[PDB]
C-alpha cells in the first residue's frame, strides 16, 4: 500500500543474506554429507566421494542389502520414534501455551498482592542450576505413577507433565506483548458487559495471536530436541522419542554418524513444517484502526 | 449458561478425590507426598471455590507446573548441599546396612547336589569333590525349614534325576532345606548347583552394632562420616557407606581450599564477557534478521525467513562436534579456506584469545535464532502508523530502526536477555564438547583452563578429580553460583 | 523391589542384544524363568540411580573399571564362582573384575588396541616404534603417510607412553596403591619425548583427532592406523584390503595398551542371584553361548578360553587378544577421572609446545597425585 | 439511569484533575458538558463508566452507590472520544458484540443492527474492519455500537466531531429523536457550540476540575454567573472592554468607557458589592453590537481583520485605549477594507458586568425565553 | 513548494475511491479539502504524502514526479487525523522529533520547541507521555510535530476537530501568522465551515472520489456548479424545492405549492434553491411563503425554524437574527427573493446565476 523508493538497497540486502545464508547453512550440508556418507564417518568431502542411501533406508523403514548377501532389517523404529516427538511436543506447545497465556494475562490487567514478588520469583527460580534435578523428578514420577498411572514413568503422559514446568519465560514474554495491546479495546469490551474471560478470549487473544505463535513455535522446538528428562521417564523402545532413540547411535568409543546424522536431518523436519505454519498467524497491524491517538 | 448448582457437584466430588488420594497416601508410607498434596489441593479448590480469588484462577494452574517440576528440584538441589550424598555415600543407612546383611564368606565344605524321585516324595544326593564319598537322604516333603540327615552311601538312589526346570520350580522350599552330614556339618543350598557352608558375614546384634562371624572385630554406625567402623573408633571402616547430613562441610568446602581459589576470580570474568557477548550478539543479529524477513519489499523472505532458523532445527549436539571438526586447526575446512584466501591459519584451539572467539561465533550461530524467533512476534506488536510518522518526519531505515524499532523491542526483550545471561552462563555443554576448556591455565593445582566456564571448573572438581561422584559438593557449588547470579541480577 | 522369578538384563546398543535375548530363551526353555534384555541410553549412569533404592536391572553389562565404582557404592553383589569355572577363562581377566581382592563380575569379552594396516600400502608392518621416522620418509615420496591415529585423547597415545615403565597406579599384588602414580618416571617420560618427535620431524600432526586418522586410512591417505575392533565394519564398507596386528615396540619393550574387559554384574538387591548366576556360568559363558551373541555383533576377543582358541582363526581377533595380554588393565579405581583430564591436557601441551616433555607430565602427576590426596 | 455525583474528586498523585465537583442528573435528562480542552470532561466520564477511580467522594447511579462496581455491571454505555473500536471485528461484528453476549436471538440482533446501521448512513460499509475505514465512519461505528447495546445512561464523549456539517446535523436529530423515545439519561460531551444548544435539556460548564455553572442552555448564554462562563459559551467570544464605576443603583451601575471621550453609560445590572472606582470589566457579544448610526453610545476604531463568511461578515476593530479587538457581526456579505474606518453601536440592555473577582452582575434586564 | 495532480485515480482492487481527480495548487498557496465523511480527502492527502500508493495518474511537487518516491523524500509534513502519537517519547520529544532527524542543532530545537509549544497552550504539558493527555491535548503534540519541523509543503487532517471553539479560534490565528510568514503551500482537510471560508485562498469540494468543484471560498457560496455543492457549502443546507417559460436573459418558474404562482429568475422539471440566511421576513417580499413550523432551536445569536409547507415533502429551514420566540405547530410566513434563489437541472447541473453579489 505505501510508496517504496534506489532500489540497489534491495540488491545489497539480498546479497548480504545470501552469503549469510551459505554461511549458516554450511555447518548443516556438512550434516547431510554424513546421512549420505557410506560407512560412519563425522568428517569427509561435503559430496561425499562413498555416497550411501541405507542410512537414510534404515530410518525410513526399508531393508538393506549388504555386501555378503544378508538382508539387514530395520534395528529401530526411527519413524515411530518421529511419531512420538511429534505427539509429545506437539501436546506439550498446547499445554505450555495454554498455561502462560492464562497466566500472564492475571499478571498484565489483572492487581493482586504480591505481584511483583511472583514475577521476579518466576524469572529468579526458573535460572538455577538444573543439576541435582534429574535425581529429583525421578522420585516425584516414580510416586505420583502409582496413583495416577497415566502420568508416571514409561508414559509421554508423564514427559508431557514433565514439560509443563517451563513458562516463567514465556509469561513474561505474553505478559509483554499484552500490554502493548491498548486498554481501552478492553474496556470497550467491559462496558459491553463482557466478563474478564470474554475479554482475555474474544477480544485480547485475537489481537495477541503473533506472540502465541511465537510461544508454540518456541515450545515445540525445545521439546523435540530434548533429551535427558525424556531418556530418564521413557522406558519402552516403541514409546522414544527421535531425540531419546538416537542415542543408541552413541557409544563409549565411537558413534554411528551416519544414522545419527539422519536421524538429526529429520527432527528438524516436524519444526520446519510447525514453524511454516505458524506464519499464518505472525500478520502485522491487528490494532489497526482501533484506537485514535 | 449451565446449571449453578453444577459447579459445587464440580467442586464436591474433586474435594472427594482429594481426602480420598490423601488418605491413600498416608498408607504404606508417603508422607511428605501428603503434606504437599494437601496445601496445594486446598489452595486450589479455595481459589476456585468463593468469587473474590478470581485473579489467582489464571494464575495457580501455572504456578502448579513450576512448583512441582521447578521449585521442587531446587529444592531437593539445596537439601542435597547439607548432606554427602555421593558415589561413596549414595545408599540411605537401612540400604546400606541391608547390604552388609546378604555378605556372607564361605565357612565349610562344597557339594555338587542332586534331586530325586522317590515315589511322589524327594530326596536328595550330595558329592564331596574331594574325598570321593556320596551321600543320600530320607524320602521327603517340601515347604518349610527342616533338617535332613544324610548317610554315607555306595548305592545310586532309585529316582532318575530332577530337571534343571523342577530345581528352579522348587528351589524356594529347598533353599529351606538345612543337609547334615554324618560327619555333624551344617550345610545350604548356594546355588542350582551346589549345597555348601555359606553363612552370613555379619550379624545384626541389638543396640545396633555389626559383629563379623569370620574375624570377629565389632563395628559401630559412625554417623559423622556416615561408614560402620571397628572398635573408641578404629582405623578400618567399610564399605558400602550411608548418606549423612553434614551441616556446612561442602559449603565451606569452596571457602576453605586454596587452589580451587586460584582461577576463580580470572574464570568469573570469562564466563561474564562470554555471556553478555553472546546475549549482546544473538540479540543484535536475531533482530536485524527479524526486520528484515518483514520487510515487504523483498521478495524471496518467506524462504529466508525459514533457512535462518535452522540452526535452531538440526538438534545442538551434532552441530557442535561438526563445528570442531571445521575448527580443526591443521585440517579442518574453515582454516583450509583461511589459508587460500588472506594465508593465514589461526590457532582456534591452542590460543586463549581465538578459541574464545571460535566459541562465541559457535554460541552465536547456535544461539541467533532464538533472539530472531522472538523478535519475530514482538514486531508485530509496533503498529504502522509508527512508521507512517517517521516518513512524515523524514526519517529513513536506519533512523526508523534506533529511535523506534529498537527501543520498543528493548522492554519486552529485557528479561529474555536477562535470562538469556542466566544460560550462557551455565552453558556447560557447549564448552565440554566444543574445547573441554581448553587450552591449560599453566600451573592449576586443581585443573583448570581460559575457555572453562565457572559451571564447568566445577564440576570436574565434583565429578571428575578422583573422588567419585560427589553430588553434595555439586549442590553446594550450584546453590552458590545461584547466589552469585542473583547479586548479579542487579 | 525387583521382580522376583524372572531376569532383568542390561547391555548397550551396540552389543548383541538380539543374541543375548536367544540365549535368554533357551533359559526360559530349560527354567521356566522369563528373560528380558534392554538396552537404555547412559546405562552406566541409570543404573546407580536405581539400584541404589532397590530397583535396576538383575544382571548389567558394562567395561570392567565402572564397576569398581558401583561396587563401592554398594550396589554390586559378589559372585562365587569355583576354581574349575575360573579355569575356563583367562586369568588376567579375573584380576580386572575385582574389588577389595573379591570378584564382582564376570568377564565376557576383551576390548584393546592393536594396529591396523594397509596391506597393498605396507606388506611388512613394523615390529618397532623406532621404525616409523625411516618408513615414513619412503612413503611420503609416494603422496602417502605412515601413522595417523587420534593424539587429541590420551587412551590412543598412551601405549606408547607406557611402553617403557609409564603406569596409571601401581598394581601391587591384587590392590591398586592410590598414592603410587607412574606418569612422571622415566618411562612415561621417554615415551611422550618420542611422540612429540614424531610430530617435531613432520611424521605425525599434533592436531589430529580420531575422525581425521579414520578417514585417511579408509580413504588410503595412511598406511597404517591405531584403532579397536568397532573400525573395523567401517574398513570393510571401504573395500579396503586390510590387517590388524600387534602393536610396534618401543625400545624393545612392547606397547602397553589399556585393557577393557566387558562384565556382566549382578544387582546386588536381585532375589534372583541363584538364577543370574546360573544363567551367566552356564548359559552364556559357553561356546554355544557366546556364539549366539557374536553372530549378531562380534564380541572381539573373549575370555572363554574354548571360544578365544577358535575366534583366532580369524587373525584380526587373535591380534586385540595379543596386545590386551601384553596391555594394562584399566583401574577401577575412581581415581582415574583425575588421569584422564591430567594427562590428556598433558599430551596436549607436550603436542603442541606449549610445555616440554619433562614438565607437562610432572605436572599432569601433582594433579593426579594431590586429586587423590584431597 | 438517575447518575447523581457528590463530592467527586480525581488526583493523579498531585495533579487535581476534578475538585469537589457536585450534579444531579434525573432520569430521562439529557445533560450536556462542556468546557476547555483538558479540563477533566472524559475524566467525569470514565468515572461514572467505572474506568477510572474516584479518589473521594460518591457516585450514585440509579440510586445505588456505584464508586466500586466493575465497568459491566453499571448499566453504562459509552462512545469513547478515541473511539476503541475492535479492530479484528466487521462493523457489523462491533454493532453487534454487545448482544452476543447477551442472550439476544439472531434476528433481533441482525434486525436492530441493519436498522441502527441505515440510520447512521454505514449501511454499505458494514463488512469492513476498522482499518478499511475513514475517521468520519469509525466514529459513526463506535456511535451504532453503543445505540445498538441501548443503556440505561448514554455516554457520548465528543461523538460527532468527525463529520461533515450536513452529516453532524442528521445525526443530531437521531440522537435527538433516541433521547426522547426511549427516555433515557443521555451525558453527552460536545465542543460544538450548536449541539450544546440544541440538544440540551440543562448544561454544565467545566473550569480546570470545578464545575463553574449549571443550567438551561438559554440561561447560559443570557446570564454567565462569571467572566469564564461568559467567554466560553457563544462563538465568537464575548468582546470585554475594561471600564470604571462612576456611580450605582440598586437597580443599575454607571460606568466609564476606557476611550479619550469617557463615555458614560447605565447598565440593567446588579450593583451588589459593586463600588465606585473600582475596575470592572464590560462583556458585549458579538451578536449584540449595533451599527453605528441607531446608537445612544458609540464606539469607533480602525478594521484589523475580516472574515467573509457567506451568510455574515466578521469585522475586528482596534478600537484607541482598547488593548483587544472588538469582534463585530454583520448580516449578509459586507464590503470592508483592512485599515477602514468603523464605527459600532453598544446597547447597554445587552451589557455584561463582571467584578475583579470575575463574578458577574446578574443582568436585570428580561431577555427573551428564560424561565 | 509548488504542488499538482494530474488526472489522479486510486482504487482498492476495483473499488474506485479518487476518480481522474485534477488540482493545481502553486507555490505558498492555502488550499482547503472539503466533502462528506468518507468521499476521499484522506486517502487524497495521502497519496500526496506517499503514504498512499497512486494507481494511474501524476504527482508534481516542486516541478518533478513523485509517485515512486518514497514519503520520507517527498519534502513533506503532516498532521495525522488519528494523531498517530510516539508512545514511547514525551510531548517535548515527539515534537522534537522531526528536528533530530534532518541535523539536529541543540539550542535551536529547544527553542522552536518552547515557541510552538507556547502557542499550542502545550508549555505545561512537555514532561508527559501521549496516554497522560486529553483527546484536544494529544492533537495539538501531533499539530506541533509537524510545525517545528517546517516541512515544504504543509498536509493537515482535520487537526483543530478535538478543539473548544475559543481555542479553535487561536489556532486558526496561528495557522495563518505561519502561512503568511513562511509562503509555504498547505493543503488543509477540514469540516468546519468556518476554518474553510477564513483559511482557504482556493476551498476543493469533493465528492465520492471527483472533483465537485474548485473556487474562492465566497465564489462556491454564491456561485455554486451544481446541485450537491449548494447543499454542501453553508451550513445548515440550502432549501430545495421541485419546480416547472423563458426570456432571453433570465428564466421563470412555477411553485410547487397551492397558489402556483410564477416567478422570473436571473439565470442562464427543474430545482429551486434558497438559503436560510437569504430569505426574508413575510411583509417586506412580493414572493409570500407560507406554512406550520416544525421545529424551534434557539442557538442564542439566531432562532432557526423549521417550516412545513402543504404539498411539500422537505422541511423549510429559516434563519432569523436573535431570540424569536415562536411555538412548534404556529402558522410562519417568509419572504423569497428571487435574486438570491438558484437554478438545478433534471440532472444536477446549475444554470448560471446571473445577478452580481459583493
Ligand atoms: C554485528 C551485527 C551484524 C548483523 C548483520 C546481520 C547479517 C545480515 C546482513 C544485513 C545487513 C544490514 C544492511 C541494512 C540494509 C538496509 C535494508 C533496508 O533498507 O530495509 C529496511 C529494513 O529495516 C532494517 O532491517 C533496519 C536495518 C538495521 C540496520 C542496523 C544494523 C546495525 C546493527 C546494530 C544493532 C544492534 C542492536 C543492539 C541491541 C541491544 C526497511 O526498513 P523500513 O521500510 O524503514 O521499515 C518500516 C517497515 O519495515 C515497517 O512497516
Ligand atoms: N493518565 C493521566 N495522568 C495524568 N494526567 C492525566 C492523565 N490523563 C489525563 N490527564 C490530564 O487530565 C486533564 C483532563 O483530562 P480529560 O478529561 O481527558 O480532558 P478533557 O476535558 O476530556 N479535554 P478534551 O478531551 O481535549 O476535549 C488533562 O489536562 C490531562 O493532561
Ligand atoms: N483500506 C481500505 N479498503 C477499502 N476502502 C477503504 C479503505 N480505506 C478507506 N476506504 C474507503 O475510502 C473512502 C474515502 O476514504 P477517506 O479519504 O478516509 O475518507 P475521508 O474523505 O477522509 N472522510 P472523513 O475521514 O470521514 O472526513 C471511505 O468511504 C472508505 O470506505
Ligand atoms: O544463547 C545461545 C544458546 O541458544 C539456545 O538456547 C536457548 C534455548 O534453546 C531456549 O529454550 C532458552 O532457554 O534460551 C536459550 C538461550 O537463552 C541454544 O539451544 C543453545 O545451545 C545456545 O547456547
Ligand atoms: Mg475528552
Ligand atoms: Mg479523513
Amino acid at each position: 500500500a505505501m510508496v517504496q523508493p534506489q532500489k540497489a538497497r534491495l540488491f545489497i540486502t539480498h546479497l548480504l543474506l545470501l552469503l549469510f545464508i551459505a554461511a549458516i547453512m554450511f555447518p548443516l550440508l556438512m550434516v547431510v554429507a554424513i546421512s549420505l556418507r557410506q560407512g560412519n564417518f563425522a568428517t569427509g568431502s561435503l559430496i561425499p566421494e562413498q555416497i550411501s542411501w541405507d542410512h537414510w533406508k534404515l530410518a525410513l523403514g526399508f531393508s538393506v542389502e549388504q555386501a555378503d548377501g544378508r538382508i539387514t532389517p530395520p534395528p529401530f523404529p526411527v519413524l515411530l520414534w518421529l511419531w512420538n516427538s511429534v505427539k509429545v511436543a506437539g501436546i506439550s506447545a498446547i499445554g505450555i501455551v495454554a498455561l502462560s497465556t492464562t497466566c500472564a494475562y492475571a499478571f498484565a490487567r489483572m492487581r493482586f498482592p504480591g505481584k511483583a514478588t511472583l514475577l521476579k520469583g518466576m524469572l529468579i527460580f526458573q535460572m538455577f542450576p538444573a543439576v541435582l534435578s534429574l535425581v529429583a523428578l525421578y522420585a516425584l514420577f516414580d510416586r505420583l505413577g502409582e496413583y495416577i498411572p497415566f502420568i508416571g514413568l514409561n508414559t509421554h503422559g508423564g514427559v508431557i507433565f514433565a514439560y509443563l514446568g517451563g513458562i516463567a519465560l514465556h509469561v513474561w514474554t505474553i505478559k509483554g506483548y499484552f500490554e502493548t495491546i491498548d486498554s481501552s479495546l478492553e474496556e470497550a469490551a467491559a462496558l459491553d458487559g463482557a466478563t474478564p474471560w470474554q475479554a482475555f478470549r474474544l477480544v485480547l487473544l485475537p489481537l495477541s495471536v503473533p506472540i502465541l505463535a511465537v510461544v508454540f513455535i518456541l515450545s515445540f522446538i525445545a521439546a523435540i530436541t530434548e533429551v535427558p528428562v525424556a531418556s530418564l521417564l521413557l522406558r519402552d523402545v516403541n514409546s522414544y522419542t527421535l531425540a531419546v532413540g538416537m542415542q543408541q547411535y552413541l557409544n563409549p568409543q565411537n558413534y554411528l554418524w551416519g544414522d545419527f546424522a539422519a536421524a538429526a536431518v529429520m527432527s528438524a523436519l516436524p519444526i520446519t513444517i510447525v514453524f511454516l505454519l505458524a506464519q499464518r498467524w505472525l500478520v502485522n497491524g491487528l490494532t489497526a484502526g482501533g484506537v485514535k491517538g | 449458561w449451565q446449571s449453578d448448582a453444577l459447579k459445587w457437584s464440580v467442586l464436591g466430588l474433586l474435594g472427594l478425590l482429594v481426602g480420598y488420594l490423601v488418605v491413600l497416601m498416608y498408607a504404606q508410607g508417603e508422607y511428605l507426598f501428603a503434606i504437599t498434596t494437601l496445601i496445594l489441593s486446598s489452595a486450589g479448590l479455595y481459589i476456585f471455590a468463593n468469587r473474590k480469588a478470581y485473579a489467582w484462577r489464571y494464575v495457580y494452574p501455572g504456578m502448579a507446573g513450576m512448583g512441582l517440576f521447578v521449585l521442587f528440584p531446587l529444592v531437593c538441589t539445596i537439601a542435597i548441599a547439607f548432606t554427602n550424598y555421593s558415589s561413596t555415600n549414595q545408599l540411605t543407612f537401612e540400604r546400606a546396612q541391608e547390604v552388609l546383611l546378604d555378605r556372607s564368606w564361605q565357612a565349610g565344605k562344597t557339594y555338587n547336589f542332586g534331586l530325586y524321585p522317590a515315589g511322589d516324595e524327594w530326596q536328595l544326593a550330595l558329592s564331596d569333590g574331594e574325598t570321593g564319598k556320596n551321600y543320600l537322604s530320607d524320602a521327603f516333603k517340601f515347604g518349610g525349614e527342616q533338617k535332613l540327615q544324610l548317610k554315607e552311601t555306595t548305592a545310586q538312589p532309585e529316582g532318575e534325576r530332577a530337571n534343571l526346570r523342577v530345581i528352579t520350580q522348587n528351589r524356594q522350599a529347598l533353599s529351606d532345606i538345612t543337609a547334615i552330614l554324618p560327619d555333624g556339618n551344617k550345610v545350604m543350598m548356594s546355588s542350582l548347583r551346589q549345597f555348601s557352608g555359606t553363612q552370613p558375614l555379619y550379624t545384626l546384634d541389638g543396640d545396633g552394632t555389626l559383629t563379623n562371624n569370620q574375624s570377629g572385630v565389632k563395628y559401630r554406625p559412625n554417623n559423622q562420616i556416615g561408614f560402620y567402623q571397628s572398635i573408641n573408633w578404629g582405623d578400618e571402616k567399610l564399605s558400602p557407606g550411608y548418606t549423612v547430613t553434614t551441616g556446612w562441610k561442602n559449603f565451606t568446602r569452596v571457602f576453605t581450599d586454596e587452589g580451587i581459589q586460584k582461577p576463580f576470580l580470572a574464570i568469573f570474568v570469562w564466563t561474564v564477557v562470554f555471556s553478555l557477548i553472546t546475549v549482546f550478539l544473538t540479540v543484535a543479529v536475531g533482530m536485524v534478521l527479524a526486520c528484515l524477513v518483514q520487510w515487504e519489499a523483498l521478495r524471496g523472505k518467506a524462504v529466508y525467513r525459514v533457512l535462518l532458523i535452522l540452526p535452531y532445527a538440526v538438534p545442538s549436539f551434532i552441530s557442535i562436534l561438526i563445528f570442531k571438526g571445521l575448527f580443526n586447526q591443521s585440517f579442518g575446512e574453515i582454516n583450509m579456506m583461511l589459508s587460500a584466501l588472506f594465508g593465514v591459519k589461526p590457532a582456534w584451539f591452542s590460543d586463549p584469545t581465538t578459541a574464545r572467539t571460535m566459541l562465541i561465533i559457535v554460541n552465536t550461530w547456535l544461539g541467533y535464532p532464538y533472539m530472531m524467533i522472538l523478535c519475530m512476534g514482538l514486531l508485530k506488536a509496533i503498529p504502522d502508523d509508527l512508521y507512517e510518522a517517521s516518513a512524515m518526519d523524514g526519517a529513513g531505515p536506519f533512523q526508523n530502526f534506533f529511535k523506534i524499532t529498537l527501543p520498543l523491542l528493548i522492554k519486552p526483550l529485557t528479561p529474555l536477555m536477562i535470562a538469556s545471561f542466566a544460560f550462557n552462563f551455565n552453558n556447560f555443554v557447549l564448552i565440554q564438547l566444543l574445547t573441554n576448556g581448553g587450552p591449560d591455565r599453566l600451573g592449576t593445582t586443581t585443573p583448570a583452563g581460559y575457555t572453562d566456564l565457572l559451571v564447568n571448573y566445577t564440576y570436574r572438581i565434583a565429578f571428575e578429580g578422583g573422588g567419585g561422584q560427589d553430588f553434595g559438593l555439586a549442590a553446594a557449588i550450584a546453590t552458590l553460583i545461584f547466589l552469585l547470579v542473583g547479586a548479579l541480577a542487579i | 523391589k525387583i521382580e522376583e522369578g524372572k531376569l532383568v538384563i542390561w547391555i548397550n546398543g551396540d552389543k548383541g542384544y538380539n543374541g543375548l535375548a536367544e540365549v535368554g530363551k533357551k533359559f526360559e526353555k530349560d527354567t521356566g524363568i522369563k528373560v528380558t534384555v534392554e538396552h537404555p541410553d547412559k546405562l552406566e549412569e541409570k543404573f546407580p540411580q536405581v539400584a541404589a533404592t532397590g530397583d535396576g536391572p538383575d544382571i548389567i553389562f558394562w567395561a570392567h573399571d565402572r564397576f569398581g565404582g558401583y561396587a563401592q557404592s554398594g550396589l554390586l553383589a559378589e559372585i562365587t564362582p569355583d576354581k574349575a569355572f575360573q579355569d575356563k577363562l583367562y586369568p588376567f581377566t579375573w584380576d580386572a573384575v575385582r574389588y577389595n581382592g573379591k570378584l564382582i563380575a564376570y568377564p565376557i569379552a576383551v576390548e584393546a588396541l592393536s594396529l591396523i594396516y594397509n596391506k597393498d600400502l605396507l606388506p611388512n608392518p613394523p615390529k618397532t616404534w623406532e621404525e616409523i621416522p625411516a618408513l615414513d620418509k619412503e612413503l611420503k615420496a609416494k603422496g602417502k603417510s605412515a601413522l595417523m591415529f587420534n593424539l587429541q585423547e590420551p587412551y590412543f597415545t598412551w601405549p606408547l607412553i607406557a611402553a617403557d615403565g609409564g603406569y596409571a597406579f601401581k598394581y601391587e599384588n591384587g590392590k591398586y596403591d592410590i598414592k603410587d602414580v607412574g606418569v612422571d618416571n622415566a618411562g612415561a617420560k621417554a615415551g611422550l619425548t618420542f611422540l612429540v618427535d614424531l610430530i617435531k620431524n613432520k611424521h605425525m600432526n599434533a592436531d589430529t583427532d580420531y575422525s581425521i586418522a579414520e578417514a585417511a586410512f579408509n580413504k588410503g591417505e595412511t598406511a597404517m592406523t591405531i584403532n579397536g575392533p568397532w573400525a573395523w565394519s567401517n574398513i570393510d564398507t571401504s573395500k579396503v584390503n586390510y590387517g590388524v596386528t600387534v602393536l610396534p615396540t618401543f625400545k624393545g619393550q612392547p606397547s602397553k595398551p589399556f585393557v577393557g574387559v566387558l562384565s556382566a554384574g549382578i544387582n546386588a538387591a536381585s532375589p534372583n542371584k541363584e538364577l543370574a548366576k546360573e544363567f551367566l556360568e552356564n548359559y552364556l559363558l559357553t561356546d554355544e553361548g557366546l556364539e549366539a551373541v557374536n553372530k549378531d555383533k562380534p564380541l572381539g576377543a573373549v575370555a572363554l578360553k574354548s571360544y578365544e582358541e577358535e575366534l583366532a582363526k580369524d587373525p584380526r581377533i587373535a591380534a586385540t587378544m595379543e596386545n590386551a595380554q601384553k596391555g594394562e588393565i584399566m583401574p577401577n579405581i575412581p581415581q582415574m577421572s583425575a588421569f584422564w583430564y591430567a594427562v590428556r591436557t598433558a599430551v596436549i601441551n607436550a603436542a603442541s609446545g606449549r610445555q616440554t616433555v619433562d614438565e607437562a607430565l610432572k605436572d599432569a602427576q601433582t594433579r593426579i597425585t594431590k586429586a587423590s590426596a584431597s | 439511569a438517575s447518575v447523581q455525583l457528590q463530592n467527586v474528586t480525581k488526583a493523579w498523585g498531585e495533579v487535581v484533575v476534578s475538585k469537589d465537583i457536585n450534579l444531579d442528573i434525573h432520569e430521562g435528562e439529557f445533560v450536556v458538558f462542556v468546557g476547555p480542552s483538558g479540563c477533566g470532561k472524559s475524566t467525569l466520564l470514565r468515572m461514572i463508566a467505572g474506568l477510572e477511580t474516584i479518589t473521594s467522594g460518591d457516585l450514585f447511579i440509579g440510586e445505588k452507590r456505584m464508586n466500586d462496581t466493575p465497568p459491566a455491571e453499571r448499566g453504562v454505555g459509552m462512545v469513547f472520544q478515541s473511539y476503541a473500536l475492535y479492530p479484528h471485528l466487521s462493523v457489523a461484528e462491533n454493532m453487534s458484540f454487545g448482544l452476543k453476549l447477551a442472550g439476544a436471538k439472531k434476528e433481533v440482533i441482525n434486525q436492530r443492527v441493519n436498522q441502527v446501521a441505515e440510520v447512521l448512513q454505514l449501511a454499505h460499509l458494514l463488512d469492513r474492519k476498522p482499518k478499511a475505514l475513514s475517521g468520519g465512519q469509525r466514529q459513526r461505528v463506535a456511535i451504532g455500537r453503543t445505540l445498538v447495546a441501548e443503556p440505561s445512561v448514554f455516554l457520548l464523549d465528543e461523538p460527532l466531531s468527525n463529520l461533515d456539517a450536513a452529516l453532524r446535523v442528521q445525526m443530531r436529530i437521531e440522537i435527538s429523536r433516541l433521547h426522547k423515545r426511549l427516555g433515557r439519561t443521555m451525558i453527552y460531551v460536545t465542543h460544538d457550540q450548536v449541539e450544546a444548544m440544541t440538544l440540551a435539556d440543562k448544561i454544565v460548564v467545566l473550569d480546570a476540575g470545578r464545575v463553574a455553572q449549571v443550567g438551561k442552555p438559554l440561561e447560559l448564554y443570557h446570564y454567565p454567573a462569571d467572566r469564564f462562563v461568559a467567554g466560553f459559551i457563544g462563538s465568537p467570544k464575548m468582546n470585554f472592554l475594561p471600564v470604571k464605576v462612576t456611580a450605582t443603583a440598586i437597580d443599575q451601575v454607571q460606568v466609564e468607557l476606557p476611550m479619550p471621550n469617557r463615555q458614560q453609560v447605565w447598565l440593567p445590572v446588579e450593583s451588589r458589592d459593586v463600588q465606585v472606582g473600582a475596575n470592572m470589566s464590560l462583556g458585549i457579544r458579538p451578536e449584540h453590537l449595533l451599527p453605528s448610526d441607531i446608537a445612544d453610545v458609540i464606539l469607533e476604531g480602525e478594521v484589523q481583520v475580516v472574515e467573509q463568511l457567506g451568510n455574515e461578515t466578521q469585522i475586528h476593530i482596534q478600537i484607541p485605549s482598547i488593548r483587544q479587538n472588538l469582534v463585530y457581526r454583520q448580516n449578509d456579505v459586507v464590503l470592508v477594507e483592512e485599515g477602514a474606518t468603523f464605527a459600532i453601536g453598544l446597547p447597554p440592555e445587552r451589557c455584561h458586568l463582571f467584578r475583579e473577582d470575575g463574578t458577574a452582575c446578574r443582568r436585570l434586564h428580561k431577555e427573551p425565553g428564560v424561565a
